[PDB]
């Protein structure tokens, strides 16, 4: 049902923004509900160092939880397993807001390339504010000269990079398109 | 070590021990390793895994 | 020894590139004169030493196809997975097959470049999802997530 | 995505931008439209990749003239 | 099903066999053997002799069945397909399935001489509307776009590489576009056509020019723009419902192709491909299916709905999206059947109720007479097994999985019948996905353990040859002394045409009532149109077809 879509939900984040092996760690969580780290090390034949941070990416993004599988074997030795638990509802929390902010960020570069803010004297290697500007424009002048070069400036943050960001915005929506409603598909049940 | 000589000598060694460790066979040869290894490439069939790991076979 | 001379003669069948005569094969080696080599060549599947005149012609994880390799991934759901070794032993050039059965159809793990893709046997569904820009990879994981509360 | 064919839109769009005065749909006749479509394909496709774009720049010269026809 | 050449008969899929014979003798390929000898093009050797001796008269006096026609044509070096395909104009009675009277890609050989003044009988006509739904349906997948991009790129080389081969042959077909819809050599052919037309039989297609896409190079221009536009329309956020006319409008702004020119893709592709004498078709198979969609999108509207689910719900949240398009009103293909026909008969022993058929398909009946089996002996016991050994209500509506409160009762039902029932037992599960968990979990417990020893069980499988091998070894067991049981699917292929005599079936079990709600909202979108265009609700439509499917299996 819905939780199965949550099972498949994290696959979207894992197989898109990460490498191929990252789902191989996630797949093992769905493979065994109590996923022993020592076993998952053997399953993909990756050493202790190579498998370590892979769980952390699933842990940090609220996708997995390495549950401290402390238990007492027959030998009475310090037995510990990083049981990669699947915290399904909390991983939803991580994917939900991460889609939220990135749409804003790509918008930000658009507005910045539509409102020139500063100036620059590329001859004297000096950038100017408009207030800096209004100090060296002469009443006999139409562009604010400099004080080290006594030369006009250039407008800063013009609109030649404006069109760059819209593709990033459009690529953001078209690539996050599979993810947005996949969260809302789960959020219908809120489980 | 000639290829025929390698073919006969390695088979003479393989008849003694074809299922022998790949390090042990070379020390039993101690010659320019290209000849002994090459004879293992056609006059033997490599088994990397199993109890007879790295052991010549046919 | 019988095997050594027989091996050199049988290896000579494919090396010559010609179906040389039954006897003329022996004189090329000039040392192999036993009948076991002829018996082995007659017993050789690769060396088609048929009833006709002398004819010297060359020839575990039986999953030799992405269809069969996909079945192997299907057999290892919630189960363990061999890396790449017997896979290429029963099927030469698995790595091209891995890319051809891309998007979780040959779902491997490119462990290293010089390792000849030391793969992993795992079974995903869509697998690839490569259209995500690596900038969105940069933009996805720079997010500070609220903790328990 | 065959970036040679990516320029096909720009060549086609320039006809849609500057050379829109060409009589394809406003004339009404199917024979005139069909000849216009073949003429449109003659200009745009050569201007698309440019394997023989020596009259295509001249087609641009006519297209700019068509723009003046729209302009004047 | 009627090929006799050993080279062609090896392949399993019909289209590959159909392609091999067609490429064996094609309007543009078979000419390259007679005029110039080559090993690249072979001969059917049975269409060859049919081309010489068979098309001069009719078959001597036999009324050939499938078994009889196969035997006769084998010895007389003839292929039975090319006989009966030609025999349309000569058969006083014509024998073919529902598709070749309804499916638009194959029903282009229909003859008015055998259609105007004839009498039409629809056998087992209960499953008539469901077939029509598939006729205007098509899916897509992210894998297919990679093939579609392959076809888009590979044909781009194909049309250009032949340009240096014969450029005037390229342009000669361009002047064939201004004159008309290529009627002289797109419809008056024996073998030439390669691209099928999903539209109605040529009546719903204008003959005007397909825009300014005449040029081979300019054909690449709009092809690569439209393929990119559909990919972002293939990676849609979720299932979105837009009228297919609106899809053209959104296409019109992103890729300016007018609706009338886009209707001409089907006759365009055959006009262009024929010029290139193409030799490799594997990556070009995607071209015919996408262009089939292109003809459909520009022609059908306000009766259907476009949907794009980003994944399959059973394997959700994956990059496996679909360009879902399915038929909502089956009557668009149904009505032109009644438009020309004068004598029509619809008869089926499983149609129940009998009243929604005229309202669903919009056709005129006069004699609605029902028949009851009047016999001096019962001979049949329809059962309503609501309660089992536990006396607990049994069904499959609750879930599509297994549960100890339910599965132990159904298995106990199967074993108890296995002890007593005589040879021949056929069951029809609601779905094949349902049964896979049913049998495997049945194997976990010892419930089948006694079922193992009672009778002989052969299972329905996705591959048709194996199931036919399974079924051919079912009937022989039933006729033989040992008892046998067959398990199948209500929506499976067995319920379509299979018969069971005395031995082949004595006690049939029906696990629940089959509801087809398991799939995505495609059917929910389909069901909405039935609710407003017609006065048939979800409840009335669901149970009446489910029992129709139930009554289809029982008889
Ligand atoms: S010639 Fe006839 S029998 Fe032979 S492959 Fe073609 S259709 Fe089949
Ligand atoms: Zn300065």
């Amino acid at each position: 049902p819905i939780d199965d879509i949550v099972k498949n939900l994290l696959k979207f984040v894992v197989r898109g923004f990460y490498g191929g092996s990252f789902v191989l760690v996630l797949d093992a969580i769905l493979f065994h509900s109590v996923l022993a780290e020592d076993d998952l090390k053997q399953l993909l034949s990756i050493n202790k160092t190579e498998l370590g941070p892979l769980i952390a990416r699933l842990r940090s993004d609220r996708l997995i939880s390495i549950h401290k599988q402390r238990e007492y074997p027959p030998n009475s030795k310090s037995v510990e397993r990083v049981y990669y638990y699947v915290k399904y509802p909390h991983a939803i929390d991580a994917i939900k807001w991460k889609v939220h902010q990135v749409v804003q960020r790509l918008k930000d570069d658009l507005d910045k390339n539509s409102e020139p803010n500063g100036y620059m004297c590329p001859i004297c290697l000096t950038k100017y504010t408009q207030l800096e500007a209004v100090q060296l424009l002469n009443f006999d002048r139409t562009e604010f000269l400099c004080s080290l070069c006594d030369e006009p400036l250039v407008e800063d943050d013009s609109g030649k990079k404006n069109k760059e960001k819209q593709d990033k915005l459009n690529r953001l929506m078209d690539q996050i398109q599979p993810i947005i409603d996949s969260l809302k598909k789960i959020d219908d049940s809120r489980i | 070590m000639p290829k025929k000589e390698i073919l006969d000598y390695l088979f003479k060694l393989f008849d003694e021990y074809d299922y022998w460790s790949l390090k042990g066979l070379k020390e039993r040869t101690r010659q320019p390793e290209a000849h002994l290894k090459e004879c293992l490439d056609k006059v033997a069939t490599l088994v990397k895994k199993g109890p007879y790991a790295f052991k010549y076979t046919l | 020894h019988d095997s050594s001379k027989l091996l050199w003669a049988t290896e000579y069948i494919q090396k010559k590139g010609k179906p040389v005569l039954v006897n003329e094969l022996l004189d090329y080696l000039s040392m192999k004169k036993d009948d076991k080599v002829i018996e082995l060549l007659k017993k050789l599947d690769r060396i088609e030493f048929d009833p006709k005149k002398g004819t010297f012609k060359y020839l575990t994880y039986d999953v030799h196809s992405p269809s069969e390799l996909l079945k192997l991934l299907r057999s290892q759901v919630t189960f363990k997975g061999i890396s790449c070794k017997d896979l290429k032993d029963g099927w030469p050039q698995c790595d091209e097959t891995i890319n051809q059965l891309e998007e979780d159809s040959k779902i491997l793990v490119l462990r290293t470049k010089k390792d000849k893709t030391p793969r992993y046997v795992w079974y995903n569904s869509g697998g690839n999802l490569k259209c995500i820009d690596e900038e969105f990879v940069k933009m996805w994981e720079n997010v500070q997530l609220p903790q328990f509360a | 995505d065959d970036v040679e064919v990516e320029k096909e839109v720009d060549i086609r769009k320039r006809v849609f931008n500057v050379f829109n005065k060409t009589i394809d749909d406003f004339n009404g006749d199917l024979v005139e439209y069909n000849k216009y479509l073949e003429e449109v394909e003659d200009i745009i496709y050569k201007l698309d990749h440019g394997i023989d774009v020596a009259k295509t720049e001249e087609k641009l010269r006519t297209y700019e003239e068509l723009n003046k026809q729209l302009i004047m | 099903n009627l090929c006799l050449h050993p080279e062609v008969s090896k392949e399993r899929k019909g289209t590959v066999v159909d392609e091999k014979c067609r490429r064996m003798t094609n309007g543009q390929a078979k000419r390259k053997l007679e005029e110039d000898p080559e090993a690249n093009v072979e001969l059917c050797e049975y269409h060859e002799n049919l081309y010489n001796i068979e098309v001069e008269d009719y078959l001597p006096k036999g009324v050939f069945s499938f078994e009889k026609l196969l035997k006769y044509c084998e010895e007389k070096t003839l292929c039975p397909y090319f006989i009966v395909r030609r025999m349309i104009s000569l058969c006083n009675i014509i024998i073919y399935s529902y598709h070749y009277l309804l499916d638009p890609k194959i029903a282009e050989r229909v003859s008015n001489e055998v259609s105007k003044d004839s009498i039409v009988i629809f056998d087992e006509a209960h499953n008539i509307d469901n077939v029509c739904i598939e006729s205007l349906s098509l899916d897509l997948t992210t894998d297919a776009l990679r093939r579609a991009t392959r076809g888009a790129n590979a044909l781009d080389e194909r049309i250009s590489e032949v340009r240096k081969v014969d450029s005037q042959k390229l342009q000669d077909e361009y002047e064939k576009l201004v004159q008309g819809l290529h009627s002289a050599d797109i419809l008056t052919d024996q073998e030439e056509p390669f691209v099928e037309t999903p539209v109605l039989p040529q009546d719903l297609l204008t003959e005007a020019i397909p825009g300014n896409i005449r040029r081979a190079e300019h054909f690449v221009s709009f092809l690569k723009r439209l393929i990119e536009y559909l990919k972002t329309r293939m990676k849609v956020l979720h299932v979105i419902s837009e009228t297919p006319k609106s899809f053209l409008q959104h296409l019109k702004q992103l890729t300016f192709i007018e609706r009338k020119p886009l209707r001409f893709c089907s006759e365009r592709l055959s006009l262009l491909v024929r010029t290139l004498e193409v030799t490799e078709v594997e990556d070009f198979t995607a071209l015919k299916d996408i262009a089939t969609f292109a003809t459909l999108i520009s022609t059908y509207e306000e009766g259907f709905l476009l949907i794009i689910e980003p994944y399959e719900i059973e394997n959700a949240a994956v990059p496996n999206p679909i360009m879902r398009f399915t038929c909502l009103d089956a009557s668009i293909a149904i009505k032109p059947v009644f438009e020309r026909f004068s004598s029509v008969i619809i008869t089926s022993g499983t149609i129940s109720p009998l009243d929604m058929y005229p309202r669903m398909l919009n056709f005129k009946t006069v004699l609605q007479k029902s028949y009851a089996m009047t016999l001096a002996k019962k001979s049949f016991l329809p059962m309503i097994i609501t309660k089992g050994s536990d006396q607990v209500a049994i069904s499959s509506r609750f879930e599509i999985r297994n549960d100890p409160s339910i599965v132990r009762n159904y298995g106990s039902m199967l074993v108890e019948f296995a002890k007593i029932t005589p040879d021949g037992m056929v069951v029809f599960f609601p779905s094949y996905l349902y049964m896979e968990s049913i049998v495997s979990m049945w194997q976990t417990m010892g419930i089948l353990d006694e079922v193992w020893k009672h009778k002989l069980i052969l299972v329905e499988t996705p591959d048709a040859q194996e199931t036919s091998l399974a079924l051919e070894t079912y009937r022989k067991a039933c006729s033989n002394g040992r008892g046998a049981i067959l398990l199948s699917v209500a929506r499976g292929k067995v319920s379509e045409g299979i018969d069971f005599d005395h031995q082949y079936g004595r006690t049939v079990l029906m696990i629940g009532i089959p509801f087809q709600y398991t799939e995505s909202r495609i059917l929910k979108a389909r069901l909405e149109f039935m609710r407003e265009n017609y006065r048939i609700r979800e409840n009335d439509f669901l149970s009446f077809d489910a029992m129709r499917h139930a009554a289809q299996c029982l008889g």
